């Protein structure tokens, strides 16, 4: 397995590595193109972070939350979606459901940071 | 039972998006010390053994005329070929009237009215002292005033430089690679019409080497096929749009110059230089090309028969050589070693096709000033190459234009078309297609964060 | 309540959201203006970034620390700095107190650093 | 001490403070000459924080870690690996023993990774 | 209202702008046509 | 170029008298040996 070198197969599997996935992410009038693709790649992977670093989570890049999981999202058994389908299929089933997602674990995440801060008191 | 809803970042997955690539040149290239066009000195190196590799259980769609790569392509070359011209002599003196006649030298009558012989007034280093020079020019390359009176066609239009004398148009084959973020997918699926499903899809970081051919019609040093022959096309039933056709058995081609040329250096101003053609030494011929019967219409007889499968089985085929189209989109347009042919295509479409050793010469002209990507704004001058020219190369492509809508008639005429750059790459590019890797994702799990 | 919504505000309805805050931080002669101001935005981010991960915290944006506390800073009751007072008016009150506190921090948790890797062993 | 102010001392007392040597690390010809410089110095920082990201620590820079060690490429008491030698000449001694140590830590990392979400479920 | 530095000190503008619009009207009653004239290869210039 | 000029006054307002002026000079064409002159109205503070 290398570069997205297995993109295409089950979801399950492909789980089993991410750094994989994750490694070939960050590395006269040429130059204005060069430096131009340069800066723009560097401010994607910062975006990305600054997204996971407002959750509870840096790096672990596995980010178990206790938001809530509406069941119409999904109406859908667990087996079925962990064994066959891969996630190229999975990221189109949820392409209306974005923007909404994240506000959960955000306001979740901000509500719960208060209450983990009052008890250090008592 | 309850589940909640985790995240993983990392996850692969693609998508659509404008981007653009950078240079990737070979360790081949860069031991060339000459810094001419498509040079190493501002293109990166790249990198030896891609990492090339397959996907499995994943279907991916393909498309080559709404394709991006090709747009910016095109104006990636014409960007870096106006800097070539740059820093170098000027031309725009040159404008002077010339009292022409033409030139005798035991000359073929078949280029009679092509060479003439004359000069002109032209400034020296200096400026109060004056001289003046003869030079050969071509016929395409002055027009009539109003005895006899003389001009350059450059002259009542925009005044462009000449080839810069220290570089070379030779083609370099360079390696497209996109930023970090971005991937290249390729589709090696044997059957490909273009747009369509692309089972076997394999990614690659980098592309391997094109070639940017000059050329309108029947490009050279293209990317052969393998087998079974295809037709590309976007819409075939409208003959708006051209149709790409590239067949599998390289046939050659020879292309020789015949005529000794010298080059006369003339001292325009100070630091500027002024490359003319001299007298001619030896016999008087006239270029052409050679191509081989028995390739040439095996070739024909079979794509011919590949074609009939989109339109019918009963249908008669018949190839036209087009008429005038001011020596644009009406020739074989190719370089060799810095000397640009615009030559005759009337010998190889000739034929007519029914349901059920020996070699073409062509006889044809050659002009130095010309208008590549054609930009009513500028032009460049072609320098005389000392010695003689003898290039041979392949022929990998056809460009075909369907007639008018007539009727339902079974006699069907194909005719080439050219003029088209963009046409040109599509032929190169057809199997990429650029994505955008999106890290994040989400996911159901069975998980509880404590407190 | 959106971009800087409630600036001035009571701080201690202010620290109720800091994402907000948070979020609209990171996203041919005008093409070199363009990329200088890319440039310096993005590198203003990664500064913080970079004087809180020295830190005992990483991403968690509310860092309790040990490190003490001098009462002639403040020299008030924690109850009038947490109910009417607003941020802007904080910030000026401690101009002065600037470049001193971080060392504290730096001081005490490089020096809990190795407090805290000693005892692995036993 | 300063920047690289105990880089020849010894690793013992080297290891006792990070920052300082990590303070100074990220802060019309000659335009594109300062904006090529800036640009390559800030990616290079990202780059090790990925490196370290995809590892089971954030910024805590002191990255203790459950993979095993082989003996032979120490081959050598503890003792006298950190009162006496000096760093540089540490790094001389594993010019050899790079890109295998990394891959150690990124599988075992993902293996336990795994291992540290199936136990929340039950 | 009236926008100034210092009042007081002359050097210095005063900026004053007014609440209701007052149109303008500029015309040019006078007809001009314009000549092409060939300066150099690819260079024109227009003249009344 | 040196410009022999004069007035103009085709029925000219008297308000307007100093102000157009006709004339021609001789400028490069598209070639260079040769030479032509045109003729065009410039304004009264355009010429000193
Ligand atoms: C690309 O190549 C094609 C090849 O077909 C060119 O088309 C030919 O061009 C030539 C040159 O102009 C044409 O030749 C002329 O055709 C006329 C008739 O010639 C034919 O018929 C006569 C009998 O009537 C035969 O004797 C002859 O062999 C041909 O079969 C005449 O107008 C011309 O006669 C010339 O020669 C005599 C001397 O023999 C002189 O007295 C005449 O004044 C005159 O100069 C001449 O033969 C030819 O017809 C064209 N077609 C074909 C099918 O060959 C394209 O022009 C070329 N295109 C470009 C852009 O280069
Ligand atoms: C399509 O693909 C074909 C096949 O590769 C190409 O044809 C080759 O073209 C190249 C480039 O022109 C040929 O390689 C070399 O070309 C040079 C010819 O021009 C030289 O001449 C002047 C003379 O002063 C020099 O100043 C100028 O810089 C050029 O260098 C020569 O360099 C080479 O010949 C000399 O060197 C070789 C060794 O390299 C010796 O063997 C020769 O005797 C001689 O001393 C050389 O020819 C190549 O030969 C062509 N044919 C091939 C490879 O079969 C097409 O150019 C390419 N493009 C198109 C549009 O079809
Ligand atoms: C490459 O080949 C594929 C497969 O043959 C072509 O797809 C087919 O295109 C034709 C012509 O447009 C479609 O015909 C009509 O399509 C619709 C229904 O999709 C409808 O008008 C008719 O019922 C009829 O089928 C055909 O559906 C379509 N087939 C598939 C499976 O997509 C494709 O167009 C070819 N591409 C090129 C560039 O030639
Ligand atoms: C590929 O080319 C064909 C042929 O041009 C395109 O079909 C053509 O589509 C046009 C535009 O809709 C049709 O024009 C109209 O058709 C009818 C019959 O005349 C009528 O509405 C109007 O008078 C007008 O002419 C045209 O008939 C139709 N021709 C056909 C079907 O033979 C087709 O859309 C093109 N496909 C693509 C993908 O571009
Ligand atoms: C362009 O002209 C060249 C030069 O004549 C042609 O290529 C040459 O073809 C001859 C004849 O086949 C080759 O020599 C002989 O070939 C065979 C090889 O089995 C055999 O008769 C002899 O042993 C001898 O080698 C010659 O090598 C070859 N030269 C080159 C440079 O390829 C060519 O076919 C013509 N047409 C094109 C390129 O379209
Ligand atoms: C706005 O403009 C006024 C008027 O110029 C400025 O006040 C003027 O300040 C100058 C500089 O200090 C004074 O010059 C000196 O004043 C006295 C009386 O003559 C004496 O020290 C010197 O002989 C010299 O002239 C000037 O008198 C004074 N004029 C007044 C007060 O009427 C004022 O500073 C300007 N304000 C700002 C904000 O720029
Ligand atoms: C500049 O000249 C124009 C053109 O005369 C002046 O504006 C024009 O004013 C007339 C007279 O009011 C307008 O037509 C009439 O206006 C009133 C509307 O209540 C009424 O008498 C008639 O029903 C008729 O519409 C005309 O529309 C208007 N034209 C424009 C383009 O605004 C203007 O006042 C002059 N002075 C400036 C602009 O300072
Ligand atoms: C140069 O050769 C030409 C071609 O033989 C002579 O006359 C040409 O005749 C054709 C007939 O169609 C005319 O259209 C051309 O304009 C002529 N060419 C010219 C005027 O250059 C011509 O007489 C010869 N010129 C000289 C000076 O001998
Ligand atoms: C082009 O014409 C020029 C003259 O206009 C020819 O130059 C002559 O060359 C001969 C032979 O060497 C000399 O005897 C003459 O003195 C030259 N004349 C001048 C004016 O310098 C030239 O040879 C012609 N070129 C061709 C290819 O015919
Ligand atoms: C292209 O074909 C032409 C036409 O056959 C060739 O020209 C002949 O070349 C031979 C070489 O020995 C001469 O003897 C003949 O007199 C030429 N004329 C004819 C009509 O055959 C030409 O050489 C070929 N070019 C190449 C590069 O192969
Ligand atoms: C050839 O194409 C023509 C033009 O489309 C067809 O002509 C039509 O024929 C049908 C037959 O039912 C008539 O109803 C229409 O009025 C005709 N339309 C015209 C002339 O515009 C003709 O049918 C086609 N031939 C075949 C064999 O398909
Ligand atoms: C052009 O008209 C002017 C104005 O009537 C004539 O004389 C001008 O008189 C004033 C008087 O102050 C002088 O200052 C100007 O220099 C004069 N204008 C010139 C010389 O252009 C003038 O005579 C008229 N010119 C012609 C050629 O008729
Ligand atoms: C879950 O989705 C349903 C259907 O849209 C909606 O009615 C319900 O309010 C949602 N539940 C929550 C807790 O958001
Ligand atoms: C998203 O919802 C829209 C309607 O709001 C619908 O047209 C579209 O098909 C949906 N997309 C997917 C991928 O289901
Ligand atoms: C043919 O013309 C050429 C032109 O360069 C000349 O050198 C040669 O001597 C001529 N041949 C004869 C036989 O006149
Ligand atoms: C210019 O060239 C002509 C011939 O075209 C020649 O008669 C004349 O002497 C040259 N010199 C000048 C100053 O025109
Ligand atoms: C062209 O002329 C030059 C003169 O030096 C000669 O060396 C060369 O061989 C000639 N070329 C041909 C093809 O006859
Ligand atoms: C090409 O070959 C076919 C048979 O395959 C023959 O009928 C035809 O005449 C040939 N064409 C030429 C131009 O020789
Ligand atoms: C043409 O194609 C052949 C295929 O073997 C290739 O070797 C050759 O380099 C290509 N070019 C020429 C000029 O033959
Ligand atoms: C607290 O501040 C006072 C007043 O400046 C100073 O004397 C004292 O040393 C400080 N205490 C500490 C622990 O730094
Ligand atoms: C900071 O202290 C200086 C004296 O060191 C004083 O002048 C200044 O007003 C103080 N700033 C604030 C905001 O209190
Ligand atoms: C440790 O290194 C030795 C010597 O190269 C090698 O034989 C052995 O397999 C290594 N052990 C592990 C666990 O990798
Ligand atoms: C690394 O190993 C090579 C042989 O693979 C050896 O030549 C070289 O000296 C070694 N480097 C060090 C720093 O020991
Ligand atoms: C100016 O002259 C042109 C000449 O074509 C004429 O069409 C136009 O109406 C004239 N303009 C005025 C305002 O009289
Ligand atoms: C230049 O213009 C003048 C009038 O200003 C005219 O008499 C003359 O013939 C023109 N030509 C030259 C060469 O001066």
């Amino acid at each position: 397995l290398g570069f997205l070198g297995a993109a295409g197969s089950t979801m399950g599997a492909a789980s089993m590595t991410l750094t994989v996935q994750a490694r070939n992410l960050l590395s006269t009038v040429w130059g204005i193109k060069q430096l131009q693709a340069r800066v723009l790649a560097v401010e994607r992977y910062l975006r990305d972070q600054q997204l996971l670093g407002i959750w509870g989570c840096s790096g672990k890049l596995i980010c178990c939350t206790n938001v809530p999981w509406n069941s119409s999202w999904s109406n859908r058994n667990l087996s079925e979606i962990w064994d066959n389908m891969t996630w190229l299929q999975w990221d189109k089933e949820i392409s209306n459901y974005t923007q909404i997602i994240y506000g959960l674990l955000e306001e979740s995440q901000n509500q719960q940071e208060k209450n983990e801060q009052d008890l250090l008191a008592l | 039972e309850n589940l909640w809803v985790t995240v993983y970042y990392g996850v692969p997955v693609w998508k659509d998006a404008e981007t653009t690539l950078f240079c990737a040149s070979d360790a081949k290239a860069y031991e060339t010390e000459k810094h001419n066009v498509w040079a190493t000195h501002a293109c990166v190196p790249t990198d030896p053994n891609p990492q090339e590799i397959h996907l499995e259980n994943v279907t991916e769609e393909f498309n080559m005329w709404k394709n991006n790569m090709v747009e910016q392509m095109h104006t990636d070359i014409i960007s870096l070929w106006d800097q070539s011209l740059k820093p170098c002599v000027k031309l725009t003196p040159l404008c002077v009237t010339l009292q022409c006649t033409n030139v005798t030298n035991n000359i073929t009558d078949d280029m009679r009215g092509e060479l003439k012989n004359c000069s002109f007034n032209m400034t020296t280093e200096l400026r109060d002292k004056k001289q003046k020079v003869y030079s050969l020019f071509y016929r395409l390359d002055v027009v009539q005033i109003n005895n006899k009176e003389y001009r350059l066609i450059n002259c009542n239009t925009s005044a462009c430089t000449q080839a810069c004398p220290k570089v070379s148009f030779e083609p370099i084959p360079i390696h497209y690679c996109a930023p970090a973020g971005f991937a290249i997918l390729k589709c090696k699926d044997k059957k490909f019409n273009g747009t369509g499903p692309c089972p076997s899809v394999s990614t690659v970081q980098c592309t391997h080497g094109i070639k940017p051919v000059v050329s309108t019609q029947l490009l050279l040093n293209g990317s052969l096929a393998e087998e079974e022959v295809m037709i590309r096309s976007e819409n075939i039933t409208n003959n708006a749009k051209n149709i790409l056709v590239q067949f599998n058995t390289p046939v050659q081609i020879n292309c020789t110059r015949p005529n000794n040329n010298t080059r006369k250096s003339i001292r325009i101003g100070p630091g500027q230089a002024f490359y003319a053609t001299g007298d001619i030494i030896g016999d008087i011929r006239q270029a052409h090309c050679n191509v081989s019967k028995a390739t040439w219409n095996e070739t024909l007889g079979k794509v011919v028969k590949q074609l009939r499968k989109h339109f019918g089985n009963n249908t008669i085929i018949r190839f036209a050589n087009s008429s005038g189209g001011d020596l644009e989109v009406t020739t074989h347009s190719f370089n060799c070693g810095g000397e640009f042919f615009y030559c005759n295509t009337s010998g190889l479409f000739n034929s007519t096709w029914i349901s059920n050793n020996d070699s073409i010469t062509l006889p044809c002209r050659i002009k130095q000033i010309i208008n590549m990507w054609q930009r009513i704004g500028q032009c460049m001058y072609a320098p005389p190459i000392q010695g003689v020219i003898r290039c041979v190369s392949n022929i990998t492509g056809l460009i075909l234009t369907r007639d008018g809508g007539s009727t339902n008639s079974t006699t069907e005429t194909f005719r080439p078309g050219g003029g088209d750059m963009r046409d040109n790459w599509r032929s190169e590019l057809y199997k990429y297609k650029v994505v955008k890797i999106e890290p994040l994702g989400v996911a159901p799990t069975r998980c509880k964060r404590r407190v």
